[PDB]
RNA sequence: UACGGUGCUGAAGCAACAAAUGCCCUGCUUCCAGGAAAAGCCUCUAAGCAUCAGGUAACAUCAAAUCGUACCCCAAACCG
RNA sequence: CGAAGGUGUGCUGUGAGGCAUGCUGGAGGUAUCAGAAGUGCGAAUGCUGACAUAAGUAACGAUAAAGCGGGUGAAAAGCCCGCUCGCCGGAAGACCAAGGGUUCCUGUCCAACGUUAAUCGGGGCAGGGUGAGUCGACCCCUAAGGCGAGGCCGAAAGGCGUAGUCGAUGGGAAACAGGUUAAUAUUCCUGUACUUGGUGUUACUGCGAAGGGGGGACGGAGAAGGCUAUGUUGGCCGGGCG
RNA sequence: AGGACCGAACCGACUAAUGUUGAAAAAUUAGCGGAUGACUUGUGGCUGGGGGUGAAAGGCCAAUCAAACCGGGAGAUAGCU
RNA sequence: UAAGGUGAUAUGAACCGUUAUAACCGGCGAUUUCCGAAUGGGGAAACCCAGUGUGUUUCGACACACUAUCAUUAACUGAAUCCAUAGGUUAAUGAGGCGAACCGGGGGAACUGAAACAUCUAAGUACCCCGAGGAAAAGAAAUCAACCGAGAUUCCCCCAGUAGCGGCGAGCGAACGGGGAGCAGCCCAGAGCCUGAAUCAGUGUGUGUGUUAGUGGAAGCGUCUGGAAAGGCGCGCGAUACAGGGUGACAGCCCCGUACACAAAAAUGCACAUGCUGUGAGCUCGAUGAGUAGGGCGGGACACGUGGUAUCCUGUCUGAAUAUGGGGGGACCAUCCUCCAAGGCUAAAUACUCCUGACUGACCGAUAGUGAACCAGUACCGUGAGGGAAAGGCGAAAAGAAC
């Protein structure tokens, strides 16, 4: 499947 | 029918003990036959004292195929095809080359 | 189900069709009605699940022609 | 042994009948099964010839 | 009767097996795998007749097979039924 | 936790059993579909 | 005792006090939100049977089939 | 008297290649000129398999905890026995249902499975083991709900529903204390019981429904009294004189 | 008497640290809320995919949800890589 | 048919057979648990429980047989209602479920194409459903033609990507006539006489011919290399047989076959020939398919999108003429010509292959070829529908390694 930090929010978005 | 058969004397053609005659023991429905004293095979077999076997390798003959063998003719010495032909209502073999029933 | 016992008549399926020639399924069935029927001849009233039509036929042929068609093609009845 | 008993009589064959079961195939199961036995043979005809046995009486009487 | 005498083919063999057979010999009764559909007084009567001995009750449980052995596919034996049968008191076989 | 397949025989065979199976058109169908496949277990029963 | 166990024998076996969330209690008191069904059981007769058959009791006797019964079960035996 | 394939070597062509031959291999291969295409791979986070890397690194799954002696054994921190020590004790003890389905017991083996060793195991192999009128299912009874002769409805498939018929999570007859197996036991054994039908005997009698009525038959909270399990002490019994 | 009070079982999931190739695809430890009620629980039943259910978050409908899963149309189409 | 057999992994045990009751092959029988349309009721498929009949020199309880539903027909019964119906019991028949495609019928998508998207396309496709046959359907002009003529239906090649249709876009796309395959025509709408006379099906027999086991079937030796000859070399021989497989390396002559010639106790497909059943033939004189044709409204079919749109079908409301009559000839009218709707049947040329037999391939050769060369729809995954693998080769011979 995928790693939890790809799923997250908060990590994964980082630059808007 | 078999040309070769149960109790027959016949003369081998082919490898090995090419030209040695024998008798055939049985004949088995994989289309081969045991023949005495012309194919020997040493196998090594344990010694069992409840059978009382001395053990050690043994000789006996392997199953040599049919096609490897060719009935004696004895009247001309030599290897010999087999027909079939009808006498009296019974289907007998004969020896080709002399026509001779077996 | 809406089928006429006369006629034989059932539900047909058609189109709509819209001034813009949108067509959209739909389904034109029959007038049914069901009627006390008096047959005389047997003294006695049968329902048909009739069309108009049914009727008009009915009245045409006359009840025990039509009768003898459904009886002859196993109609319940 | 077919048509040695083609000719054996309803009555008297139901006799044989029990004869194979009611002597020879239990005696035999037991026996057998108790390490006796030795010739096994024993247990395949009995059998079949239970078979025999109903095959005629069967075909013998109403077939 | 009430079984006919070609049925009491329902005795398969005995259970001459462990010491529960035969300590459960020396204290009255026998034990012998039976036929499946075999029903208790069914089983009776086959030990009176038969074995010409006494009988006061039949108990039956049925076992179950092991299933065993195999790579990727698996083979299971036969279930069949204990006898315990208990017999009254001039206790021979 | 509490994890999805929490077993249940009667549930079992009365929701896929044989006779369940068997009792609408499309249950039938189902069956059907395994045979010309050559299913070795039609529906998982006693 | 083959050191895991296995046999044999065998005393007293009363009283006082305390005491449940168990039982009496499907009770009792009270309240509103007003608290399954059907059979077994008891009784009532209809058609029907009236010496019969049935019904009740005592004693005697016979029947009670079949299928489950190992083991884990807050877990190394189940869902993960 | 050694085909294809594999592996070297020499030569040759501008190249894709070709020829020769040693070794391996052990049975097929095909010039020439034509003919036909599953005709050429390094990449597509391509597909399948095999094998690297990080690396003999992290880790070996509750910080309830181990020490020693003696057995067995090729080998004992881990198995067996013993003496200490420590941990749970409304459980980390005990009986089940559900679910699993031989994991139970006994011999035997240790390759693979066990996050180590393993003589040990819920692991391999073989044999054994589940005993019922009374426990439970089946069974009678129904709830939710399901199915549903006819029937009503629906283009077909089908939908709903009456009579019914199914469906327990609830109602319905009856066995207890003790013993015994390596392994079951309210089932086996000893003692002592009970339930409902059939049949018979003997008395005495209106019996009789898929029908009527009764019963079964029912909520929440609260309050004590009476009582048992159960405990404590004394007495009693056996043993002790540290 | 009570959607009454303090507080175990039981039901919850406010804070923190740990864990994040976990012991664990959502838990551990210490604290925390409810705990006679709109409580909590075993068994069994009914509701089906533009449909269900929803003390309402687009929540949940088998680790899947702004339209479940399986097979099919099917080699959808891809002026893009 | 037979000298050897008791299926395979698979030895072994105990057996069976050799001149005909070993085995093996074929025809026809017999037995044929339980579940499953499941059919006595129930049910969590392979299980629980019955009513009624039978059954016991040990006539209890168990075992067996039968009892589903619907249809048709008959019989007997029989309400409100007396008649009569509905209702109810029994009985005889038939149905039911499964199955690859081809076929007819009831329903019927969207992706997509139009470089967007509604009309249009994809397409009457995919899919669901019902039904049937060996084929299905269609079919004996109310058809075309164009003043000359043709003469049922079906299929093939043309006509032609033409004429046309068409947001006249994308696309869709005939017919006339011609060449071919195969050709076949009959009943009802009815009574009289004569009567079972043609014919069709179902069926028994016969015969022939195919089928399901079978029989015979030619001719090679020497030597060299080698573990082994079928190979090389030599010399013979058969060929209506040089198809093919096997055998220790490549065999016309070792084996099995092949060409060729033969064979059926039994059961069957197909033809004829008849028997039995059911059925009608024949002549005279009649009859000639109305809620239909047409029309109005709404749709659908025709290549044809309503267009100037003939023609066909009908949900809806209507509604003729009847041989001096009526349909069509692509709006429509006249004349001419041509056909007879509103009842049916009908073989062949055409379609298809779950399966049987034989034969073939410039088809694959274990990541290929079926998913499956192998005990594969398996192991495995999933509540389920459902998904779905990997995995072939010792040798000529196990001689598979005694000690
Ligand atoms: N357990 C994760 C949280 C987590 C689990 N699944 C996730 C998916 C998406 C984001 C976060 C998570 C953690 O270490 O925090
Ligand atoms: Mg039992
Ligand atoms: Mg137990
Ligand atoms: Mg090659
Ligand atoms: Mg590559
Ligand atoms: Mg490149
Ligand atoms: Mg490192
Ligand atoms: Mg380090
Ligand atoms: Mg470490
Ligand atoms: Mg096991
Ligand atoms: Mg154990
Ligand atoms: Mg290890
Ligand atoms: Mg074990
Ligand atoms: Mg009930
Ligand atoms: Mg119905
Ligand atoms: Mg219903
Ligand atoms: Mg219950
Ligand atoms: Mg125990
Ligand atoms: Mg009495
Ligand atoms: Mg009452
Ligand atoms: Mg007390
Ligand atoms: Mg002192
Ligand atoms: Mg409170
Ligand atoms: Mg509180
Ligand atoms: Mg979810
Ligand atoms: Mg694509
Ligand atoms: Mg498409
Ligand atoms: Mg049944
Ligand atoms: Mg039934
Ligand atoms: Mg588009
Ligand atoms: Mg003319
Ligand atoms: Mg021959
Ligand atoms: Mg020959
Ligand atoms: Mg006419
Ligand atoms: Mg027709
Ligand atoms: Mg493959
Ligand atoms: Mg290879």
């Amino acid at each position: 499947t995928s790693k939890w930090f790809n799923i997250d929010n908060k990590i994964v978005d980082h630059r808007p | 029918a078999a040309k070769i058969r149960r109790d027959d004397e016949v003369i081998v053609l082919t490898g090995k003990d090419k030209g040695k005659r024998g008798k055939v023991k049985n004949v088995l429905s994989s289309g081969k036959v045991i023949v005495e004293g012309i194919n020997l095979v040493k196998k090594h077999q344990k010694p069992v004292p409840a059978l009382n076997q001395p053990g050690g390798i043994v000789e006996k003959e392997a199953a040599i195929q049919v096609s490897n063998v060719a009935i004696f003719n004895a009247a001309t010495g030599k290897a010999d095809r087999v027909g079939f032909r009808f006498e009296d209502g019974k289907k007998v073999r004969f020896f080709k080359s002399n026509s001779e029933t077996i | 189900s809406r089928v006429c016992q006369v006629t034989g008549k059932r539900p047909v399926t058609g189109n709509n069709r819209s001034h813009a020639l949108n067509a959209t399924k739909r389904r034109f069935l029959p007038n049914l009605h069901s009627h006390r029927f008096w047959v005389e001849s047997e003294k006695r009233f049968v329902t048909l699940r009739v069309s108009a039509k049914g009727m008009r036929v009915i009245d045409k042929k006359g009840i025990d022609t039509v009768l003898a068609e459904l009886r002859a093609r196993g109609e319940k009845y | 042994m077919k048509a040695k008993e083609l000719r054996e009589k309803s009555v008297e064959e139901l006799n044989t009948e029990l004869l194979n079961l009611l002597r020879e195939q239990f005696n035999l199961r037991m026996q057998a099964a108790s390490g006796q036995l030795q010739q096994s043979h024993l247990l395949k005809q009995v059998r079949r010839d239970v078979a025999r046995v109903k095959t005629l009486l069967n075909e013998k009487a109403g077939a | 009767m009430i079984r006919e005498e070609r049925l009491l083919k329902v005795l398969r063999a005995p259970h001459v097996s462990e010491k529960a057979s035969t300590a459960m010999e020396k204290s009255n009764t026998i034990v012998l795998k039976v036929a499946k559909d075999a029903t208790k007084a069914e089983i009776k009567a086959a030990v009176q007749k038969l074995f010409e001995v006494e009988v006061e009750v039949v108990n039956t449980l049925v076992v179950k097979g092991k299933v065993k052995r195999h790579g990727q596919r698996i083979g299971r034996r036969s279930d069949w039924k204990k006898a315990y049968v208990t017999l009254k008191e001039g206790q021979n076989l | 936790m509490k994890r999805t397949f929490q077993p249940s025989v009667l549930k079992r065979n009365r929701s896929h059993g044989f006779r369940a199976r068997m009792a609408t058109k499309n249950g039938r169908q189902v069956l059907a579909r395994r045979r010309a496949k050559g299913r070795a277990r039609l529906t998982v029963s006693k």
